[PDB]
Order: C-alpha cells, then structure tokens, then sequence
RNA sequence: GGAAGUCGGCAAAAUAGAUGCGUAAGUUCGCAAGAAGCAUUGGCUCUGAGGGCAAA
RNA sequence: GAUCUGGUUGAUUCUGCCAGUAGUCAUAUGCUUGUUUCAAGGACUUAGCCAUGCAUGCCUCAGAAUCACUGCAGCAGGAAUCUGCGCAUGGCUCAUUAAAUCAGACGUAAUCUGCCGCAAAAAUCUUGCGGCCGCAAAAUUGGAUAACUUGGCGAAACGCCAAGCUAAUACAUGAACCAACCGGGUGUUCUCCACGUGAGACGCCCAGCGAAUGAAUGACAGUAAAACCAAUGCCUUGCAGUAACACCCAGCAGUGUUGACUCAAUUCAUUCCGUGCGAAAGCCGGCUUGUUCCGGCGUCUUUUGACGAACAACUGCCCUAUCAGCUGGUGAUGGCCGUGUAGUGGACUGCCAUGGCGUUGACGGGAGCGGGGGAUUAGGGUUCGAUUCCGGAGAGGGAGCCUGAGAAAUAGCUACCACUUCUACGGAGGGCAGCAGGCGCGCAAAUUGCCCAAUGUCAAAACAAAACGAUGAGGCAGCGAAAAGAAAUAGAGUUGUUUGUCAUUUCAAUGGGGGAUAUUUAAACCCAUCCAAUAUCGAGUAACAAUUGGAGGACAAGUCUGGUGCCAGCACCCGCGGUAAUUCCAGCUCCAAAAGCGUAUAUUAAUGCUGUUGCUGUUAAAGGGUUCGUAGUUGAACUGUGGGCUGUGCAGGGCCCUUGCAGCCCGUGAAAAAGAAACAAGAAACACGGGAGUGGGUCGCAUGUCAUGCAUGCCAGGGGGCGUCCGUGAUUUUUACUGUGACUAAAGAAGCGUGACUAAAGCAGUCAUUUGACUUGAAUUAGAAAG
RNA sequence: AGUGUGGAGAUCGAAGAUGAUUAGAAACCAUUGUAGUCCACACUGCAAACGAUGACACCCAUGAAUUGGGGAU
C-alpha cells in the first residue's frame, strides 16, 4: 500500500532505481487523520508492536495550559484562525499541530480570581468571599507575579488565542497553550 | 550436500610425457625398489616437493625469526624421526639436498628387504601385503608404510602369521582337510 | 572536507579527496566524494574552506552530517 | 526471528565436531550473550561428560540438579556464560566458568564458600521508578541498591546466597584486571595506564606479572583483585600468564619424553 | 453493416474554440507541425498573485 | 622445476602467429572395469509444466472431562473438544538486482522487539447479614460458549445451519479494613501572641505504575571588605557559631548518566472513557496436616538486557562513449509548519529558494545474486564462484490485506492474467524454485527406499511407569568411472637349455569370494575379527584370462606388412597416398598410461603473444601532418655535518677517524636553586569537594548530645608537587609512508602435537590396569582495501 | 588535386579530337585541346604530410669542414 521507503524515489544523480523486491510491511503508512472540530469521534489502530495509537476523527475539548503561570486547564475548542500551512485548513476546521485555535477562557478567568484575588471582569468566584488569611497570601503573590495585558484583554472577551502542542491524528487528544508574549503578537498580525 | 571431510590429492603427471631420460629412470627406480607404477614415484615427488617449497620459504627468514625458529625447529624433527636426514645434520640447508631415493628408503617394503626378512623386495611387497609383518605388534598390510627410526628394531612377523606364533598358513590347512575327508 | 558549494539554504556541499590504491599497478589514483552537510547560522563558510562534520540521523533525503568546526 | 543454530556458525570454543552435529543448541535469551555463552546442554554433556547425548542431557536439565548462582536451570539452552558458579548437589562439583590464557571457557573448581562469593561488571547505573539508583551488571542482573561510590567499569562482588553486594572496586590504575575479549582475553595484569578517547572505544594499556606489555579495549577488562599479588576469587591454572609459543612447544615435548 | 455504391468517397457525414503535455520520416536546417495523438472545460462559494497616489 | 618443441627459406637470422604439451571437486561423450575408503549428483536450457504420498504440530504432579470411553473398586488412564504456544523457523531455487545487494568497520541519543534472564508492585468502597443507613469480614462473583445430544442442509467441499445443556488460566466484574512517608489548593472553622512572610489543630479536593500537554530541576567552577533598611535567626536582657528545616524524622538525598541528551528520574497543573494495569477471584505438591504452614508452577501490567527486526551508510566492487549530458508539470537539491511511521527522512501535503549529479565517466545499455572461497600460479597475476556457511530475494505473473511481537507470509486469505482438475452443471477446487517421482527441454544430471538411533526445531514437555510427541529438517542405505586416498592380477626355488631367456619339478601364502560364537548398526547393509577355542571352506592356464591410443617429426615405439594407386583413407600442425605407402586398411612386437585411457568444448599455465614487475613502434603490425592547449600525470636547489673527556682499532695523513662509556643551557649569550635562554596544547594562568573509596604526596579528650552525633578532629601553618573537572590564553598542523598493537565467524589454505595399521582425514586420545592421574590436548598463523 | 563566386588565360595541360604503333592500343610517341594551371575572397583537411625515427631533460670518443653572433691577436 502506501509505503515509505526511498525505492521509488530518484538517486541524487537523477537515475532510475530497478527495483527488484516486493513491498514490505515495516515500511508501510496508513491513511492521514484529518481531524475536524466536532463531537468526540476517534478510531484505534493496531501499530506495529502491539501498542495502539488513536486516530481522532473529531475532536473538541483538550488540556490548554498557561505556560507564565504553570498551570493548565481543559477547556472546549471554540475554533481554528490559523494554519501555517495552507488555508483549506483553517477553512475546513482541521485540527493540527502547531495550528492556532480559539478556547474557552473562563477557567483560566476563574483560576486567576481564586489565585490573585483580581478578577478581570471587575457558581462564579467571589474574591471578598475569601477569608482574611488568604488576602496574605494574595498580596505575596502579586508582586511575585505580573500579568500581559494582551493575555488580560483576552480573558476580559471570553476567548483566548492558543497553539496545539500535540498530534491529534497520532494520540487522539487536541492539547495545547496559551499565546503569550511575542508569539501571540507575531498570530495577532497575521489575524488582523 | 553438506559433506565435510577434505579429499585433497597427492600426485601430479610429469610435464612432458615422453622423455627417454626420465622414462628410463623411472624404470630403473621401478624395479630397483619394486613399484607398481609410476604414481608411487609420482606421490614421492610431490612429498619430496613440498618438504623444499617450505624449506625454502625458511632459509629467507632471520634464524631468529619465530615462524623460522618454531617451523624450522619442527621440520627437523619431521626428518630425523622419519629417517630422513642424518641426525649429524643439524642445519636447516641439509632438507633442501633430499632426494627421491632416500624417501623410498624409509618405505616398509624396502626396509622389510633391507633388514634380511625379505630376500627381494618384491618378496616384501606381497610379504607385507599378506599380513605376514607387524610393526610395534601391530599388522602392516601396506608397503608404502614410512617407518620411524625408532621404530626400526621392533620390525618382525605378526604373531597370527604362519611364520612365528600364528596357526598354519592356507596350504597346510585345505590340504589337511583333503586327508580327512578322504578318509 | 574541504566546502565545495554554499548555494543551498543552511546546506553545504563539502568534497573528501583521498587516494586510492591500485594493488595491480602499485599504483595511487586521486578520488573524491561529495556530502551534503548541515551549515548552522553560527559558522558562515565560504567556498575552498576547511570543515569538521559529524554524523547525525537523517535530516534530510541526502544530509547525515552537521558542521562543527569551520577552518 | 530465527531458532536454528548451524554447526559451523556455532562457536569454536564449544568445541562440537563439523562431522557428527549439523545443528547446534541454539542459546536461548537469557542472562549472556549467545556468542559468549556454553548452553547447559553443552556444558553438561561436551564438558562434564555426565551426559551421554543430548536426549540424556535433558533429563538432568529438567530435574532442576544444575544449579547456577544458587538458582537451578531447567533449560538446555540456558547461556550459562563467563563468572557464574555451577552447583551439582548430586556430586558436589561447585565450580565457576572462567577464562583460561588461550582465551577459552575454564571450569574453575571452587572451594566451600567460595561459591558465595561472586563478581559482575557494572555497564550502566540509572535510576529507576521512584529515584532509585540501578545498577545492571554483564551477568544482566540489576543491583536496586548498590554503593554509592559505584560507577560504570567497576565490579560488584556480589553474595549468591545472600542476594546482596558485599564489597566493590573501583577501575584505577593499578588493579587486577582480567580479559575478556579477542585474543588477548584470559590473561590477568595489572592497569599501568588507560587511553581515554571519547565516543571510540577506550583503550587500556595491562602489564601482567611477568612484564609483557600488552592492550585491549577497556570494554574487554575485568578487574579481579585490588592488586596483581592478591586476588579475590581463585583463577584457571595458568595463572593469567602467556607464555611463549615455541617455548610452549619444547616444553610440552619434554613432558611427552618423560612419560617414555 | 460501413464504400459492398460509383469511372472515381461525387455528395453527405466527420474533425473543430482555448489551455497543458506530446509529436515521425525527410530537409535547402528555415521547416515538416495544428504532424500524429492524450487530457481539461460548467455553476457557485472562497483563497492567493499581479498596482497607483499621498504621509517624515 | 622461474623449462619449452614442430610449421615461412635452396640454406640463414628474426618477427609473428598456428599447432603441440601439463592441470581443472570441469562438463558431455566413446572404450574398459577385480578390492576398499571418501564422495558431487535436473544449476547451465525452460524462476518450463506437473499425478500421487509425506513434509508443523504439540500434554504432565502441575488450564479445562459426566465420552451413555477403558480397567479396578470413587480411583487411575483417557479419545474428542475448547484454551495456550508454534507454523515469519527449517528446506529449495538464483529469476530480479550496480550510490541496489554484499564484505570489513561504524551507528540508531531515529526506533520496534513474543519466547528467555534479572528485577519492581501500598491506585481501586468489595462481600454476607434487617430496614442509602447499621453490624461483620481467609471475598463462598457473573453470564456465555466449546465438546456432547437432537433435527439436519448439501453431489461434493481443509462445506454448512437451528435448538438444549456444560467448564475453565476463554470473557467480564471486583476486592473497604488490616496498610506508611510525602506536597499542593483551601475553610468568611476553632485555640492563642502583638494588635500580621503570625503559629497550632481539625473538616474536604486532589496527591499509585504508565501514557498526553505545559512549568521547574536534571549544577557552579576568571574578585576582596564595609555600611543601610525591612524581615527572620541567635547571645544577653550586638554579631560569635552556623548545614537545611516553625516538631512529633534535631542529615528519611543541596549530588542519575553519557563524550554529548529536549534522555533517566523527581515535584507541580490539567487529562486518560477501550485504545492500558487482578493477589488470574488460577493449578499442583509436601509434612507438624495449620480462619498467619511451606514449596513448585502459572498469569495481567511496569522495566532493562539478551535473542532478533528495521533504517542509515566510511572504503571497495565487471564490459560499454557506435551511450554526454542526467533530474526538476505530477519531488528533482535544500528550507519552514505539518502529516504518516515503530522511528529519522521529500516518505508524503501546502508554501518558499534554484538547486543536486557528471569525462575522477553521470544518464543509458549489456552480462551477472554478493562474499567466505575453487583452479592455476617463481613472483606479479589470470580465471571461476547457481551450489553445503553467512547476507539478500522469490514461491506461475502482478498487486492488496487479516492475524500476530514479528509476514505485504503463499503446503494464509482476496482480486485480475495465463494455464488448469472434479462435478449430480447448481457449483467447488490448484500452485513441487521441499522430499520421493513424471512430461518436455536439452550435450547434460539418482529411489515414489528406511528411520527419528545421533544433531537440532517446536512443544503444555526430563526418563520411567495403561503412560513410546512431530520432523521427506536431518541421519542411514540404493543408483552413481564428477572427483579424491590406500591398493589385486602373484612370491621363491632344484635340473637341463658369469649371467639372463625357455621347458621342468615343486614349495609355501594371502586376498577376491563362502560362511559365523558372533561384531557393527534404531534395524539393516558396509567395513573390522575368525576358518575353532573340543569342533569352522576354499587359486595353477593360480581362465579368479587389462584396456585405450599409437610406432615419419614434434613425441616413447618397426629396413614386417598386403592391397588401393592423389582413390579409399589418415592427418590437432608439418605432411602420407599417382603400382616396391614412412602416415591408408591388419598380425606380431614394441611403446606410453594403467582400473583406467581417448575425443569435444571452456578455462589456467605455457604467453615477456596485454608486459605494474615486464613487450613492441627506422625497414616486420604500430609516432598523430604541424603548432597551441585545458582536465590529467610529472615537476629544480635551499632552513640540516652537534661538540668535550678516558680507553680502544696494521686506522690514516699535535689533527682527523671506527667501537664502547660518562658529560654537555646539546650554537651564542645569560646564571641552571631561582631567574634567564631554549622549549614545552601531553603547556601555562585563574578557578571549583558534588575533585582524591572521608580533601592525594609532601586511646581518652576538644566539638555537640531530645540525635545509631555510635558523628567530626586529634598537627599548627607555609610552600610547592601532582590524579580529576571547568573557563581563559600558541599571528594554533595534518596526511601518505613506515614500526608496533587493538578489532576481526566457522568451513577452506599454511602450520605445533597426534603411528586413526599408512594415506586422503579427525581433534583426538595416551598410561597404570584401574573404582583415577595427564589438575590431558584441541597451539600458533596469513586472510585485500578501508576503519 | 578538387569546390563556389569574380577576374585572368601567355606556357603547359586531366577529359576530348586527330595521326602513328600494334594482333588489339580514344596507352606509351606526335599535333592540338576543355577544366585546370595564375590572382582575390570563402571552402576542403584525404600526401612516400618521411628522418617511414613523438616531445622535454642528462651523459657521451675522434678528424676535416660549414652557417649566424661574440672574445683575443
Ligand atoms: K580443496
Ligand atoms: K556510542
Ligand atoms: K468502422
Ligand atoms: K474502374
Ligand atoms: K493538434
Ligand atoms: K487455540
Ligand atoms: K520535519
Ligand atoms: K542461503
Ligand atoms: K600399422
Ligand atoms: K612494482
Ligand atoms: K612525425
Ligand atoms: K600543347
Ligand atoms: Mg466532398
Ligand atoms: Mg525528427
Ligand atoms: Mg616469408
Ligand atoms: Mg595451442
Ligand atoms: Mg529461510
Ligand atoms: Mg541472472
Ligand atoms: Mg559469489
Ligand atoms: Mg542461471
Ligand atoms: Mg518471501
Ligand atoms: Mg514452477
Ligand atoms: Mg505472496
Ligand atoms: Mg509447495
Ligand atoms: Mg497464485
Ligand atoms: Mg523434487
Ligand atoms: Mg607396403
Ligand atoms: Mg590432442
Ligand atoms: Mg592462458
Ligand atoms: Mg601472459
Ligand atoms: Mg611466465
Ligand atoms: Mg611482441
Ligand atoms: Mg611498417
Ligand atoms: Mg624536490
Ligand atoms: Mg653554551
Ligand atoms: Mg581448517
Ligand atoms: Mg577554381
Ligand atoms: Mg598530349
Ligand atoms: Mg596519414
Ligand atoms: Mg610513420
Ligand atoms: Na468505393
Ligand atoms: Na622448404
Ligand atoms: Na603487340
Ligand atoms: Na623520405
Ligand atoms: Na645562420
């Protein structure tokens, strides 16, 4: 079937490999993912050795973690803005890695609250609800940390531009991160 | 198919087949030694060649040279126990002077004939052929049997032979079969 | 091996000329032998230059080297 | 995988003739390499002589009377390689494989309690679930907690009856090491210095006792003792020693005129 | 069915636009050549590429 | 053994070929064949086509039996059938195949890995009792489905349905307490201190292996003193000492590894939805027979290390230019983000830039599986290698795929093309380049034999006992003048005709062969032993009869024949034959080889007629018509006598000079401690205990004591000297060659030892006769190039 | 020698013509004669293109000469 193998391809001298033995199973490769936002719809494959790999036919929630703060959330996948490849990506929602999606921001806005005591729009978090010991604990941890207002405007919205870390076609999950720094201003001028 | 043992050969046809000169000497080592044919001169070429192919290769190293004190040292013994070389001679220049006749001189049938047991030596080839002789108490049926020196003084008849401790040979046997039955 | 081209994008061509030995003849012939090599932005080499290379995995259809030393 | 091993593939050192076997007892996996390695079967029928063929072999195998390193083996294609103590009950016979000067497999007869005492050459420390130090060792036994000064190179002796490392020494310079590689493997001398290359083999300069210089990869090395006087366990009868060949063969003609 | 009609393919049929690939003998080297031959073509909804002017 | 000879001329000396000559595990063929050992054997051409039978199956103390199975009297066997493992190994063949395969040498830190070795394991709200609650605890879990029975369908099919039971180590579910350390987020919770980096308890939310994503670790190693302020340690009511720590732990890690890691491992945050994890909720044995008995197994996860797999490539590898350009739409060389893979990678998608290879021969074409190796050879070489060991590939041609750890598997499946077989015509089958064996093809190549006795493979498995696994792999035979070793066809006499031939008279001996008390052998056959041990057959034309080519020369052997009459013929070449044939067609003799000898075709030597060693070019074949001229090859000298002293050589013309020893800052300077001058990267200047097995050479008393503090010191200091690691510094020095060494499968070739009766072999065996020595031996080599 | 285009065309002269010789003799001999032969430009690249002897470098015995440049008288 589909192979992997440099037989078929031409040597550096522009020649013709002659080719004279059958294809094997250890050179093989199967059919790609094309993984799309949706419903949860993954497909196991028996890889060589036994172990399993899970082939993610639709996928729409992941782990999406803010790298600043060390912290990571599961959040749902709202859509896809960018793909460095081409745009029939991005116009057919495939989910890829390193491509450029849109996540829900209210856990990291409710994580935020419940850390720093700062919630950004001012069930939901109540900052003055904390006992008084843990208004300490708040003031330490403000001037240890810092937060981008280009990150903040972002949660202020309700959504969030992030990058999927991992290989949806390859561990059946969408995970990724949060846009930070010059990375997220690199995106936001290619979106604009 | 999957057979391992060597099966080498021993012999090589002379170059030019006719030459009177080697025809006629050939012939008289023949007689003289009690052959019968010319492949046994032929296998004692090639002995003879090989001992001086390696011979030679020693005498172009150092006489300190390991390969020259060890192979050299054993090709010595190889000639002095078979009878080859004089013992006197020690150096390793005197195995490339070896000739054919002294070859066939440490063969059996011609030391059965040399040490009185066989009046002729082709009395000895049959002799020998017949089971009639033991080396070391041990029967020899064949003549191209190289004997060591040490070994020389234990040559005698077999002990199962007629002549010595064995019972009667044929011709005193079916003969007294006949007696008996005619009785 | 010495730089033999510097026309790609971070890739060099470098040439590894020895002598073989003809037994036959007793006799050497000149050879050489091309690579495709790696060229990190640190080093910037230019052609008829001096290299040290070393085998990495396959980075490329043609590259299993990567320069370490420009000379 | 394969499962055959031809006769004349099979290693010079077992000793089988190219005329009576067409195959050979194929090592299964296990503890050393098949390369490097006298299968039970061999052991117990090519060097003990308890076995007459190999269908009798496997019936001392599988009755569990071959013991090695205070465990019995039941496999005829067991490995069973080199520095490993093999115990018979039945007849006592408690001796461990060596190497002799020539470079092939020794049975070393141990005494009482030596059989306790047993050593293993470290080839790579990590660290296991938990940020647990391991050793694994040539024999492919891991050590889950050896000492704390061990490094790679270095030998553990280690108590077979215990299951527990005893005491270690380190791979200097000045040591007893042993052989265990080429034609060079078999002889004990001493480290005089080592030549470290780094990403080639390193290469380790031995001076035995009677002052022939010689080298190998230091992958071949196996320290024996702290020093080239005392050693920890009892070696083959050659004492580690080479000597010359032609020597070797005036001698040997001699002790041959002497039995005449 | 396919030139069997007829002096004779007369007459009719047939090929056909554009784009890509490909193209023989022969040759006065200019050609032959649109040689011969394969392939695509619509409608919709998009995405790229190809510019002018003004501003320190 | 480093060798030649015949043919050009009337004769001569050359060049040069033809012919001769020896070998080939080199094929065929013709003639001939008594003994024994050791043997190749449908490769060449048709990877042409094939009947049959067999070749991969497996069970014991240890997964499962209610056979309406057997024997005994519940026990022991146990067919069938589920379950588990294997069938991806072996064995054939050589068609494909030139940056491919392969050889030697390196990688995988770019990965997968059943069986085998050694280790690790604290996740889990379960079950029995009354109405989620209470009590209690050796967990007394649940449905199937095989076999089997019934009905059967079907011509058959290594074809099939429907219904009833019934298990397992098949499938699923699930074990709270017994049972820890450990941290993060918290509570508008309670006790306190002064009036918040405050402290302590308690409630709940997570805190198991592995996998996914992210954050921190996964070390520093080119400086010496003071203030100041806030907080926190201490002494006592201002900084000397001092690991870290706001306890139940006063050192329960400040320290993984490699040459190098984005690796190992640890902590923190989110996550695992069938695509993971039981103490098989398993089996069997022993005694003291035990709600804690002790072993042998077996299995699910995790882990690495062995056996493998796959990928990459440092050097090498035939002929051809009447093959000079090759590749790049639609991947060619590279880059970016991806996808796919077990993993790297243009392997593949999108987008970029024009690269990459070539007269050092690319591209194309032709012949070939590649080595280890065979033949021949003074040396250098030439040639063969389908073929037993290793690597690759294939199973009529192609192509796809399931299972499985591993297959693009073919005595597995699916499809198409060629062929094909059975059929009840509805339909169903096949793949000998496995063994044995047919037809065609050819110049050309064995028996439908015996056996698992050895060697091994698989397997649930030692052997034995109702109890004996499979094996056309393999071993042992039949056929077998491929080839190779030892060897028959006779040995002596007295008389007559110095020896010698011939006719006599005999004499003893062994084998071929006939057999066995028997030996060998799985059983046989073969070899070895014997012809009685009281008792074992046989050679005189020893008919138990040796052939194939020759007799002008090369080339050993005839004035013999007899015919033909340039005919019939021979003759490898020269030649013979036209009526006294040197050659023709026969006898004798003789020659040569001999159980062997001719012929044909290849190949090696001969051949210095392919010449690197090592050819020839005036006239024999052969200097280009002449210049220029790139690749290519080749390329001029020069950094350079080391000196002194003692003794010594037929030295020689106080000096020079061989040999041996001790000195030399070993030119000159400047003083061998220092400094200076030569050098010294294998050096020098800093600078690191997590650098040196406790910081390398050079018996009670100080610390401290809620400490297994049971710990530390017991020279103080200085000075240099060094084994390790890091940084900074040489206006930075390699390669060929040569000497040593490491690395490197056997079979094959040398070679040590070895009276297998010898030899072609093999790695054995020898000795005292002994309840075992030799602490038996199984040496050493070479094996291109590249590394 | 031959080719192309322009010239030139005295001599000689392939082809051709005529006369001899001859068995024959558009062969040798004789008389003529076209293309050529000569020039300019452009082709061709075929010689007993020879010393039947490749180029560069070193050593190398004798006597009489010869061509060009030097030095001495
Ligand atoms: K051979
Ligand atoms: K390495
Ligand atoms: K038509
Ligand atoms: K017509
Ligand atoms: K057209
Ligand atoms: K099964
Ligand atoms: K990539
Ligand atoms: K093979
Ligand atoms: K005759
Ligand atoms: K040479
Ligand atoms: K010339
Ligand atoms: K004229
Ligand atoms: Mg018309
Ligand atoms: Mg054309
Ligand atoms: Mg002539
Ligand atoms: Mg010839
Ligand atoms: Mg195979
Ligand atoms: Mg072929
Ligand atoms: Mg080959
Ligand atoms: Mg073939
Ligand atoms: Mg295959
Ligand atoms: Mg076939
Ligand atoms: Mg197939
Ligand atoms: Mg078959
Ligand atoms: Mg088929
Ligand atoms: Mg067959
Ligand atoms: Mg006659
Ligand atoms: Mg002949
Ligand atoms: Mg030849
Ligand atoms: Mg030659
Ligand atoms: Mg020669
Ligand atoms: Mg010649
Ligand atoms: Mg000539
Ligand atoms: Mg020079
Ligand atoms: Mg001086
Ligand atoms: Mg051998
Ligand atoms: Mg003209
Ligand atoms: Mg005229
Ligand atoms: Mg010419
Ligand atoms: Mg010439
Ligand atoms: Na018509
Ligand atoms: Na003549
Ligand atoms: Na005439
Ligand atoms: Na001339
Ligand atoms: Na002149």
């Amino acid at each position: 079937g589909i192979v992997r193998s440099r037989l078929h391809k031409r040597k550096i001298t522009g020649g013709k490999t002659k080719i004279h033995r059958k294809r094997m199973k250890a050179e093989l490769g199967r059919l790609p993912a094309n993984t799309r936002l949706g419903a949860r719809r993954v497909s196991p494959v028996r890889a060589r050795g036994g172990n399993f790999k899970i082939r993610a036919l639709r996928l729409d929630t992941g782990n999406f973690a803010w790298a600043s703060e060390a912290i990571a959330h599961r959040v749902r996948l709202l859509d896809v803005v960018y793909n460095a490849t081409s745009n029939e990506l991005v116009r057919t929602k495939t989910l890829v890695k390193n491509c450029i999606v849109a996540v829900d921001a209210a856990p990291f806005k409710r994580w935020y609250a419940k850390h720093y005591g700062i919630d950004l729009d001012a069930d939901k978090y109540d900052v003055n609800k904390a006992s008084p010991k843990l208004q300490r604990e708040w003031t330490r941890r403000r001037r240890n940390h810092r937060v981008e207002k280009a990150i903040a405007d972002q949660l202020r919205e309700g959504r969030v531009l992030a990058r999927i870390t991992s290989r949806p076609g390859q561990s059946g999950r969408a995970d990724g991160i949060l846009l930070e720094g010059a990375e997220l201003q690199f995106y936001l001028k290619r979106l604009e | 198919m999957r057979n391992y043992n060597n099966f080498n050969r021993v012999w090589k046809a002379p170059r030019r087949p006719f030459e009177k000169e080697r025809l006629d000497r050939e012939m008289k080592l023949c007689g003289q030694y009690g052959l019968r044919c010319k492949r046994e001169i032929w296998r004692v070429n090639m002995t003879l060649s090989k001992m001086r192919r390696t011979a030679r290769l020693l005498l172009t190293l150092p006489e300190n040279h390991p390969r020259r004190l060890l192979e050299g040292s054993a090709i010595m013994r190889r000639c002095h126990e078979y009878g080859f070389l004089d013992e006197e001679k020690d150096k390793l220049d005197y195995v490339l002077s070896l000739t054919v006749p002294d070859i066939l001189e440490r063969r059996l049938q011609t030391i059965v004939f040399k040490a009185g047991l066989a009046k002729s030596v082709h009395h000895a080839r049959v002799l020998i052929q017949q089971r009639h002789i033991a080396v070391a108490k041990q029967i020899v049926t064949i003549p191209s049997f190289i004997v060591r020196v040490s070994s020389e003084r234990h040559i005698a008849f077999a002990d199962a032979s007629p002549f010595g401790n064995g019972r009667t040979g044929r011709v005193k046997r079916v003969r007294a079969k006949a007696a008996k039955r005619h009785a | 091996g010495v730089v033999h081209s510097t026309k790609m994008h971070r890739t060099i061509i470098i040439r590894r000329n020895y002598l073989h030995f003809i037994k036959k003849y007793q006799r050497y012939q000149k050879r050489h032998k091309s690579l495709a090599v790696h060229c990190s932005p640190a080093f910037d080499p230019k052609q008829g230059d001096e290299v040290v290379i070393g085998q990495c995995r396959p980075l490329s259809k043609t590259i299993r080297y990567n320069v370490l030393e420009v000379v | 995988a394969k499962k055959h091993l031809k006769r004349l593939y099979a290693p010079k050192d077992w000793m089988l003739s190219k005329l009576t076997g067409v195959f050979a007892p194929r090592p299964r996996p296990g503890p050393h390499k098949l390369r490097e390695c006298l299968p039970l079967l061999v052991i117990i029928r090519n060097r003990l002589k308890y076995a007459l063929n190999a269908r009798e072999g496997e019936m001392i195998l599988r009755q569990g009377l071959v013991h090695v390193d205070n465990h019995p083996r039941r496999d005829g294609k067991y490995p069973a390689g080199f520095m490993d103590v093999v115990e018979i009950p039945k007849t006592g016979d408690r001796f461990r494989l060596m190497y002799d000067v020539k470079g092939r497999f020794a049975l070393v007869n141990l005494s009482e309690a030596e059989a306790q005492i047993k050593l293993m050459k470290v080839v790579n420390l990590y660290t296991a679930t938990g940020r647990v130090p391991v050793a694994v060792t040539h024999d492919g036994h891991r050590i889950r907690y050896p000492d704390p000064h061990t490094s790679i190179g270095d030998t553990i002796v280690y108590n077979v009856k215990e299951k527990k490392c005893v005491d270690l020494i380190k791979n200097r310079q000045g040591k007893a090491v042993i052989v265990t590689g080429g034609a060079n493997r078999g002889r004990i001398g001493e480290i005089v210095k080592v030549e470290c290359h780094p990403g080639a083999f390193n290469i380790a300069h031995l001076k035995d006792a009677s002052g022939a210089e010689f080298a190998t990869r230091a992958a071949n090395i196996f320290v024996i003792g702290k020093d080239l006087n005392n050693l920890q366990v009892t070696v083959p009868k050659q004492q580690g020693l080479r000597m010359n060949v032609i020597q070797e063969r005036e001698e040997r003609l001699i002790a041959a005129e002497a039995r005449k």
